[PDB]
RNA sequence: CCGAUAGUGAACCAGUACCGUGAGGGAAAGGUGAAAAGCACCCCGGAAGGGGAGUGAAAUAGAACCUGAAACCGUGUGCUUACAAGUAGUCAGAGCCCGUUAAUGGGUGAUGGCGUGCCUUUUGUAGAAUGAACCGGCGAGUUACGAUUUGAUGCAAGGUU
RNA sequence: UGGGAGUCAGAACAUGGGUGAUAAGGUCCGUGUUCGAAAGGGAAACAGCCCAGACCACCAGCUAAGGUCCCAAAAUAUAUG
RNA sequence: AUGGUAGGAGAGCGUUCUAAGGGCGUUGAAGCAUGAUCGUAAGGACAUGUGGAGCGCUUAGAAGUGAGAAUGCCGGUGUGA
């Protein structure tokens, strides 16, 4: 192959997600987290089990 | 004289040398159109179609297959997070008439 | 033809110098001068040095008439200001403004 | 006591429409020098 | 936007009409005048611009009520100061100015636009048979049931 | 490697404030307001796209009816008339023959009232 | 925010007046500075096994085979290293402008020769590798080197 | 990896001006031009400033010196406005002026209709609940290690360092 | 079967009930609808009521709930009280 | 079939940098300003002025990758006048 005609094979790569970056991603101002409680804050969430 | 013809779902008044802009139609620039449904014919004769005429043909003669201007479709939920975009052109052809029969 | 003077950072507001050059815009040299004479306002003799520095510049640079020429333009903007703490108040603050004068003065052809 | 709202460059303006100068008398001096300020023997050249 | 005829001045043409209030009901006349005033008359009806007939009213003395509105039917105004509020019956002011009756019943009906206010602008109503306004050339106009 | 806000923030604004062109003083200059009127404008220019046909359907119909009774005609038995005659005519083409060819539409008038 | 100068004290008191409620002044959205998530020093490195890697040369190999951009040559015959030389050699061959040249080896006068001229790049059949020989437009080889990568990747 | 609000607190006068009795805290501040050739001389003016002339490729490159955005302040004008109730726009629409990336064009807007900002928090906010004077810049799910599960590839009773 | 969530402050209306005083835009359960998260037409204006669920154009048409004197589209309609 | 908030899934536009290839530039690059242009959106060109040296395009790859709100921080500038 050349290095001007990379292509890497079908499926093997997505693009990330980038969370707190508008609304029209469906993640913008809460992330996903919803709007209040424990599991909202940084450094949240309750221990397993 | 003047005419009624039925093209699109709408109806449009029209006369010799007139142009028009009609909702778009499978012809090209350049040939000749032929509307058929015809609801009434004025001038001097005076011809009312039931639904139509039994024959009375509007010839026309087409340019123009264009696009029309954009409009910019935008929405939006005020407290909610949600809005909406959108682009439109309407696609138009421009016809100008030549002859009417009755 | 026109012969314009201008002078720069003078230490009066532009708010001010604006109330007396409205008075002269459009008149004869010789009349917007004695309007500049009988007017007791702190710009007036500013103005003054400003419109027949620009005369002079006609005559000599242009060798225009001065017995025919009006002003044409005449117009002050903002220059930089001064900050000054106000210490007489209470921990206030003071800008001193400055202006750009300028008049241009023309005989009405071409 | 304090403004609850900005003044707009409109309603500023609008308020500063008779916020100006009167133009003087200027009787021209017909005995010599520069015009005389009216019912004033200017110092500047006045015979008022 | 297609073709639908927009009138504007150089096209429109007022006329002036005469009617008269003789024997008939307020309201049933003031309606059929509004109507006239405001063009719906006309084929040429545009809502933006004053097409719209001169209207003129004669007697205004014979009007008529029903009921015992000459004694009830108590119209109010308010001058906005305090307890500044004022009543008159309508039969008394039938017999005491029997013009301001029928002209506001009128406007009351026309809306409180610009455009209203111009066009209650063109309505003449008089005390009597008589009008000044024969150099404008009236046609009589009866009223339809 | 860093990147930084340069340009993006600019044009994007701008053609904002492009768009606001003609309103009322700030809300042609500032950037907040105007894109809050952007956003009104638009959405009152997708409810008035509708209320349009509304409006001159309404206009059409006034017309008619005044033209029907000049003869004698209202409105509604008018276009009984016209439905059961079989025209298939519209409002907005009645309302234009009313105006430019009166008879016409005595014509067709006299169709109504006989198709009853 | 703990790695920048200063900072400890709180600025103001928690209530103030009628201002913000801050901790540092070295806080992120403070101009002083004190970035949140940014770059570490780290490394991008990864492996993957053998046969990938083996497989990975010998497609590339067969590649430069199949699109005739493979020459292979007697040895190179340089007692002393010329630039100039080299570049009449890769003119009688007919070669592009990239080229990749393999000894067995080592040769320092074919390296030295060939080390100037732009595009040209030199390499042994131990130190072969995918990248530079997909840079690479054609493959100029020797017999011995030749022999030697055969048995290694078959 | 940063490229002057970044990157050392400090590209320059830095642990300096400054604050604090003291321990201590702690800034802002880069760019003429290739070359100083850095405006001889004349004119207005007390001078500052300027207008010519001249150097220069360029002086709206003149030391408050590359580029020079917006808020903000002005001067001129084309359309418009002193009987009018206003979330200031939107759809319709005369009249007047202009003439484009030339396409069923542009600017203004007599008049008619419709129409109680945004964000957050809420059962529910035009809300007399919160926040924002305006503008610009900066400003928030990241990295390491491990687990789990999906997709990709290689090999396969073996796979892998 | 597994990967990823958010939620645990609910409101009115109608109907079956407790409580209260056969009071509450009250409170607590149950059965449906709507709002929440739903624009549009009607109820003068009015989240929760009636009609009905907006992909986008159109200066086309048929209807729903509610209506046809003027404001303001459509009967100053017919017939009987 | 296509109303939609917590939220799940998918496809894309742009920003800085790197590799390779192929290009533009004192016959004037990037930036800035204007425009009646193109695209379903993010957004992309072209023309003219200003400016006076660097910058696009294709494919892939890495992120200090997109701000209108935090009594946010820093600078300029208003209002009250």
């Amino acid at each position: 192959m050349k290095l001007h005609e990379l292509k890497p094979a079908e499926g093997s790569r997505k693009e990330r997600n980038r969370v707190g970056r508008g609304v029209a991603t469906g993640n913008g101002k809460t992330s996903g987290r919803g709007h209040k409680g424990q599991k909202a804050r940084s450094g949240g969430g309750v221990r397993p089990g | 004289m003047f005419a009624i013809i039925e093209t699109g779902g709408k109806q449009i008044k029209v006369e010799e040398g007139q142009e028009i802009f009609v909702e778009k139609l499978d012809v090209n620039e350049g040939d000749t159109f032929t509307f058929d449904k015809v609801l009434f014919v004025g001038g001097d004769s005076v011809k009312v179609g039931a639904p139509t005429v039994e024959g009375a043909t509007v010839t026309a003669t087409v340019n123009k297959q264009g696009r029309g201007k954009k409009i910019t479709v935008f929405t939006y939920k005020r407290r909610k997070n949600s809005k909406r975009k959108k682009g439109h052109r309407q696609p138009y052809t421009k016809l100008t008439i030549d002859k009417i029969n009755a | 033809m026109e012969a314009k003077a201008v002078a720069r950072t003078i230490r009066i507001a532009p708010r001010k110098v604006r109330l007396v050059l409205d008075l002269i815009r459009g008149k004869n040299a010789a009349e917007a001068i004695a309007i500049l004479k009988l007017t007791n306002k702190a710009s007036s003799p500013v103005i003054e040095k400003v419109l027949m520095s620009a005369l002079a510049n006609a005559e000599h640079n242009y060798d225009m008439n001065t017995d025919e020429l009006v002003v044409k333009e005449a117009y002050a903007n903002e220059g930089p200001t001064l900050k000054r703490f106000r210490p007489q108040g209470r921990a206030s603050a003071i800008n001193k403004r400055t202006s750009h004068i300028t008049i241009v003065v023309s005989d009405g052809k071409e | 006591a304090v403004p609850k709202r900005r003044t707009s460059k409109t309603r500023k303006n609008k308020r500063r429409t008779h916020f100006k100068i009167s133009v003087p008398g200027m009787t021209e001096c017909p005995n010599c020098g520069e015009y005389k300020l009216s019912h004033r023997v200017c110092k500047n050249c006045g015979s008022y | 936007m297609r073709q639908t005829f927009m009138a504007n001045e150089s096209n429109i043409e007022r006329k002036w009409y005469v009617i008269d209030a003789e024997g008939q009901t307020l309201g049933r006349l003031s309606s059929e005048v509004a109507s006239i005033l405001r063009g719906k008359n006309k084929v040429t009806y545009t809502p933006h611009v004053d097409t719209g007939d001169y209207v003129i009213v004669i007697n205004a003395s014979k009007i008529e009520f029903t009921g015992n509105k000459e004694t009830d039917k108590v119209y109010y105004r308010h001058s906005n100061h305090p307890g500044g509020i004022k009543s008159i019956t309508a039969g008394e002011l039938r017999r005491t100015n029997p013009e301001r009756l029928i002209e506001n019943s009128i406007k009351g009906m026309l809306p409180s636009t610009r455009l209203g206010e111009k066009q209650g602008k063109k309505l003449f109503v008089y005390g009597g048979a008589e009008h000044p306004h024969a150099a404008q050339q009236p046609e009589n106009y009866e009223l339809r049931g | 490697p860093r990147v930084k806000g340069g340009t993006v923030t600019r044009a994007r604004r701008k053609k904002t404030i492009k768009l606001a062109k003609g309103y009322f003083g700030s809300k042609h200059t500032l950037y907040k307001v105007a894109k809050q009127q952007v956003m009104k404008s638009g959405q009152y220019a997708f409810r008035d796209r509708r209320q349009r046909k509304r409006d001159f359907r309404k206009l059409w119909i006034t017309r008619i009816n005044a033209a029907a009774r000049q003869h004698e005609m209202s409105y509604s038995r008018l276009m009984n008339g016209l439905k059961k005659a079989g025209i298939d005519i519209n409002r907005k083409m009645l309302s234009e023959i009313a105006i430019s060819d009166e008879k016409a539409f005595a014509q067709l008038v006299t169709k109504a009232k006989d198709a009853l | 925010r703990s790695a920048v100068s200063g900072g400890g004290r709180k600025p103001w008191k928690q209530k103030g007046t009628g201002r913000a409620r801050q901790g540092t002044i070295r806080a992120p959205q403070w101009r002083g500075g004190g970035i949140v998530f940014g770059p570490t020093p780290r490394s991008y490195a990864y492996k993957m096994p053998k046969k990938m890697r083996r497989l990975a040369l010998r497609s590339a190999l067969s590649f430069k085979a199949q699109e005739n951009g493979l020459t292979v040559v007697d040895a190179f015959n340089f007692e002393a290293p010329k630039t100039k030389e080299f570049k009449n050699v890769l003119s009688t061959l007919e070669q592009p402008k990239k080229v990749l040249v393999v000894t067995e080896n080592e040769d320092v006068n074919v390296e030295l020769s060939a080390r100037n001229i732009p595009g040209v790049q030199v390499t042994t059949a131990q130190g072969l590798n995918v990248l530079d020989i997909t840079n690479a437009d054609s493959l100029v080889i020797t017999e011995a080197a030749a022999k030697k990568v055969e048995e290694v990747l078959g």
